[PDB]
């Protein structure tokens, strides 16, 4: 077993969408080049402030399989290290990433070589063949444990977060707006209401968890979890919200405005269809 | 007789300080100027620090409480300034911030002054604490 | 097949580069398809900049009348927007970057250059035009991409343009819709001038697995409050501009039709008028679907939250 | 909350002390909201919860 049991995260890891973007692109191209989903290996860079680690960017590494062992071209990694120096100074190496499922007895070999380079590398593994609705990205750290009298390096899962800036947020929001359309338009409202469906599902799952906790407290658990059940009941008392004449008036105002806009759009489509029909009819029987 | 830039700075600084203690600084405005006019020529950091303290004092006196608080706050995070003087300069920054015109700039300074732990040591620590926390 | 576009066919690219069909037509390249990755990287770099122009190189390929951008990378250069062919200062760097990229399986070569116009729209200035002209003198198939990171944020819609220059002396044909941009006083003067000067490439893009990963992750959390109001279209600048352009287009169509009623036997005029009317109708329609989807999301969510029980 | 309800449920006679009590509660981080004096209304955006008798 390469996974440590009972070991909690010692540092906080912040991940950016660009890192996941690099991993996905690396896996796709290698799959396209060599058929099956060939495992990819790259490196992680970013800023580290004490125990707070922020992974802002990531890049690829050259590796070779010799004696059924993955040998990372650290010389290429070092050649690429000064290459990224020429563009960015504030970004420092933080760890390496790969693709696959559970850790295999080859990633430990990769990690020990990366641990040789720097003081403390971070290990990230992405699962491109996942089927659940959760993020198939996990961050692991290096821990030394005495197993059967021998010091064996293990991986401890880290409770990383997803940190992003206003820029990236707006950018990917409009990337989703652009995916809402396309050359091969299958459906648009389908994707829209599927997105709302996923959001409502997340909220419903939260409500189910709260209700289950309340029922358990009624049965066992803590009879009163203090501020938690207090705030839960208060929020359930704010569920009605209560609108005023002005809010309903403004809601109906916006609805009427955009409905009039929709009516105008339907009129435009209908008049275009009428123009096409008239153009065809003027050729069907009419002259001049 | 080319008085070394420090000497002209020292003389003009002394006139401004003398006028500040007498409070007729219509001329000390013109004297903190001619101190400033040749200020960006001098070398002595301590003289520069002594200038910025006097310049911040001039801002505090006229109407520039918001600007003096900015200058005092900039001088607060120094090292060659005595710790007692650093606390005094920050205390001057806190008093000027409270007395300045209540606006966006003053609100930001109140937020900035709610970071120093030596602000907490001051007696007016409560005053801005109620202030910035909207009381 | 969503991932078909990611397949690189080197011999096919060599065949296209030997054929040079763009020499037969200065309007040959009409479409610009951009991957998610490239666009995201570019936007991020430009916004880190903030109010200063940055630039970089785009890696990709060609496919018929379509230019395809697969990836991009920043260039460590000074004088973007002031120096003609500023990219030239990074020549050595570009050679090494690409060499190292080839070592890790990046097979696509240089397809263009991108740079930012923070808060002044997306167009080609006299300098940009000189640079892209030189970039189309030695590397004819080159696309210039311009991004406004500031307007992207303020408008809530990606502000990007793809452009190609005309050779010295060559005049554009009758068509040129030219969407108006709110560039500053003198910047807009020069903008009208260079919109008359170059030609834009229809932004096409492609939904892929890169896009699938992004849309899914950001919507889950950055949109825990899937609210974000619901109408970033409330700003009467984009929809209103489209409405005004629609009105101008249909007014010109009517003006053409009125004069065309006197000439008996002009089929081309009828064809052009019908096509213009159809294009205007589709533009208005797509605006209508956008508004309707916005209102639908708004209605469902606000009804649920305000009056669930 | 209209000012009429505030003067009734709390034995509030002088409206001046009513404002003093309202601002005192807000500044002690009890209730977050806005006061409308032209319409004599108290618009509360957020407030703390209360206890439960297990019923
Ligand atoms: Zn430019």
């Amino acid at each position: 077993s390469v996974m440590a049991c009972g070991v909690t995260g010692s540092v906080s890891v912040a991940l950016h969408p660009l890192v996941i973007l690099n991993i996905s692109d690396h896996w796709i191209r290698m799959r396209s080049q060599e058929g099956r989903p060939v495992q990819v290996i790259g490196a992680l860079i970013g800023k580290q402030e004490g125990r707070n680690i922020e992974v802002m960017n990531s890049f690829e590494l050259l590796s070779h399989t010799v004696e059924e062992k993955i040998i990372i071209d650290k010389e290429y990694y070092y050649t690429k290290e000064e290459q990224f120096k020429q563009v960015f100074k504030e970004l420092e190496f933080l760890g390496w990433y790969t693709t696959g499922g559970p850790p295999d007895p080859s990633d430990i070999h990769v990690h020990k070589q990366v641990c040789e380079i720097i003081e403390s590398p971070l290990f990230l593994k992405l699962n491109p063949m996942t089927k659940h609705t959760d993020l198939p990205v996990s961050v692991f750290e290096s821990v030394i444990d005495i197993i059967n009298g021998e010091a064996t390096m293990l991986f401890a899962e880290l409770t990383y977060t997803l940190a992003t800036e206003e820029a990236e947020r707006i950018g990917v929001d409009h990337v989703a707006r652009m995916t809402a359309t396309g050359s091969g338009e299958n459906s648009t409202v389908a994707e829209h209401l599927i997105a709302q469906h996923s959001a409502i599902k997340m909220l419903h799952s939260r409500v189910k968890l709260i209700l289950e906790y309340v029922k358990a407290s009624e049965a066992g658990e803590v009879p009163f979890n203090h501020e938690i059940l207090r705030e839960a009941y208060a929020l359930c008392h704010c569920l009605p919200v209560l609108s005023t004449d002005k809010f309903k008036t403004d809601f109906y105002d916006q609805c009427n405005d955009v409905g009039l806009m929709a009516y105008l759009g339907t009129i435009t489509k209908t008049c275009n269809t009428m123009n096409q029909f008239v153009n065809k009819f003027n050729v069907l029987y009419d002259r001049q | 007789k080319q008085y070394n830039v420090d000497y002209k700075l020292e003389t003009y600084l002394k006139i401004a300080r003398l006028y500040l203690e007498d409070d007729d600084p219509v001329q000390a405005e013109a004297y903190i100027n001619r101190a400033s006019l040749l200020q960006n020529e001098s070398t002595n950091e301590q003289l520069q620090i002594h200038y910025k303290v006097c310049y911040a004092r001039v801002l505090d006196y006229r109407r520039k409480f918001i600007e003096a608080a900015q200058r005092y706050n900039e001088l607060s995070y120094k090292t060659i300034v005595h710790e007692s003087e650093r606390l005094e300069a920050l205390k001057h920054a806190l008093h000027c911030t409270i007395l300045a015109s209540a606006g966006q700039q003053r609100s930001r300074m109140l937020a900035t002054l709610f970071k120093d732990e030596r602000c907490q040591q001051l007696a007016a620590y409560g005053i801005l604490e109620k202030m910035y926390l909207d009381r | 097949s969503i991932d078909e576009i990611y397949k690189y066919d080197k011999k096919q690219q060599q065949e296209i580069l030997a054929a040079k069909p763009w020499t037969k037509d200065h309007h040959y390249f009409k479409y610009c398809k951009i991957s998610a990755l490239a666009l995201l990287k570019m936007v991020m770099h430009a916004r880190s900049g903030g109010n200063l122009e940055v630039m970089g190189l785009m890696l990709g390929k060609v496919d018929g009348e379509t230019m395809i951008i697969m990836d991009s990378f920043a260039l460590p250069v000074e004088g973007t927007e002031t120096r003609v062919n500023a990219q030239a200062a990074a020549y050595e760097y570009m050679a090494a970057y690409i060499e190292n990229a080839k070592q890790v399986g990046r097979l696509e070569n240089a397809i263009g250059w991108y740079h930012s116009h923070p808060g002044y729209g997306c167009w080609l200035s006299g300098i940009d035009v000189s640079t892209q002209m030189l970039n189309q003198q030695f590397q004819e198939p080159f696309v210039a991409v311009v991004i406004d990171p500031t307007r992207t944020i303020s408008a809530g819609k990606v502000n990007l343009g793809a452009f190609r220059t005309y050779p010295k002396g060559y005049k554009p044909p009758d068509e040129g819709p030219s969407e108006y941009q709110t560039i500053p006083l003198n910047k807009i003067e020069d903008f009208g001038v260079h919109c008359k000067q170059y030609y834009a490439l229809e932004v096409s893009y492609f939904k892929s697995s890169l896009d699938r990963k992004l849309l899914e992750l950001l919507w889950n959390k950055y949109w825990v409050n899937t609210l974000s109001s619901s109408s970033l279209l409330t700003n009467a600048d984009y929809t209103t501009g489209q409405v005004f352009d629609l009105s101008e287009k249909l007014e010109q169509s009517e003006a053409q039709l009125g004069r065309g009623s006197f000439m008996l036997g002009l089929e081309t005029h009828d064809r052009k008028s019908e096509d213009k009317l159809a294009k205007a109708t589709r533009d208005s329609c797509k605006t209508t679907i956008e508004a309707i989807h916005g209102l639908m999301s708004q209605v469902i969510k606000d009804k649920l939250f305000n009056q669930i029980n | 909350i209209p000012y009429s309800v505030l003067l009734k449920d709390l034995e509030m006679r002088n409206l001046r002390e009513l404002e003093d009590l309202i601002i005192e509660a807000v500044y002690t981080d009890i209730i977050q909201g806005k006061l409308d004096q032209r319409n004599q209304l108290l618009e509360v955006d957020f407030c703390i919860g209360r206890d439960i008798r297990k019923k």
